[PDB]
C-alpha cells in the first residue's frame, strides 16, 4: 500500500552463463505446457499492442460514521463492491452505515496487453506461426 | 487536531489561515515574486460581487 517504487526483474546473459541456461531464447511452440511459472526470454515480432489503461490493484472504501478506510486486494478481471462493512468497529454494533469508494487512495497500474508472434525462420515446415498473449504493468 | 485518513489537512487551522489570507492581502506577489498604490485586494472584490 505504501510502495513508492516498482520491483522489475532482468536475467543473466549466455557471456554470464558460460562464465559460471536460466535464459534460453524460446519459441511459443517451445512452450510445451510445463513451463508455466519459469522465467522465459521469448523472441518475436509485436503485432497486436493496446492502449494503456489503468487497473487497479486494491479498493479502498471510506466512511463517515468510523472513520477507518478499508482497503481489499482484487486479483482477477472482475470485482464485487463491498457493501458491507468488515471494520473493526461496526463488529460490535448494531449499525451498519453506508460505504464509498475513492479512487485517489487506492493503487492503480498502467496495465497493457500484447500479441507476441512466432518468428518466421523459427517456425517449422508447414506450421503457421501461432501468438501468445504478454500482460505488462507499469513503467 | 483533527486529521482525515490519508490527508494532511487539518479544518480550523486552515480555516484560520485562510481567513487570515483574505482579510489581509495587498499585492505582495509584486513585491517578492520577482523583481517587478492599492489596498485591500481581496475586500473589495468581495465587497463588490455581492
Amino acid at each position: 500500500l505504501t510502495r513508492r517504487y516498482f520491483l522489475y526483474f532482468k536475467p543473466l546473459s549466455q557471456n554470464c552463463a558460460r562464465r559460471y541456461i536460466s535464459s534460453k531464447p524460446l519459441s511459443v511452440r517451445q512452450i510445451k505446457g510445463d513451463f508455466l511459472g519459469q522465467l522465459i526470454t521469448v523472441r518475436g515480432i509485436i503485432t497486436r499492442v493496446s492502449d494503456v489503461k489503468p487497473a487497479v490493484e486494491v479498493i479502498a472504501y471510506t466512511c463517515d460514521q468510523c472513520g477507518y478506510e478499508v482497503f481489499q486486494e482484487v486479483n482477477s478481471r472482475t470485482f464485487t463492491p463491498l457493501s458491507e462493512c468488515t471494520s473493526e468497529e461496526c463488529s460490535q454494533n448494531q449499525t451498519k452505515g453506508q460505504l464509498f469508494m475513492s479512487t485517489r487512495a487506492s493503487k492503480f497500474s498502467a496495465f497493457q496487453e500484447c500479441k507476441i508472434q512466432e518468428l518466421s525462420q523459427q517456425v517449422p515446415v508447414g506450421h503457421i506461426p501461432r501468438s501468445l498473449n504478454i500482460h505488462v504493468n507499469g513503467t | 487536531l483533527r486529521i482525515i485518513w490519508g490527508t494532511n489537512v487539518s479544518i480550523q487551522e486552515c480555516t484560520t489561515n485562510f481567513r487570515n489570507f483574505l482579510m489581509s492581502f495587498k499585492y505582495k506577489f509584486r513585491k517578492i515574486l520577482d523583481e517587478r498604490d492599492e489596498e485591500l485586494y481581496y475586500i473589495k472584490q468581495l465587497n463588490e460581487m455581492r
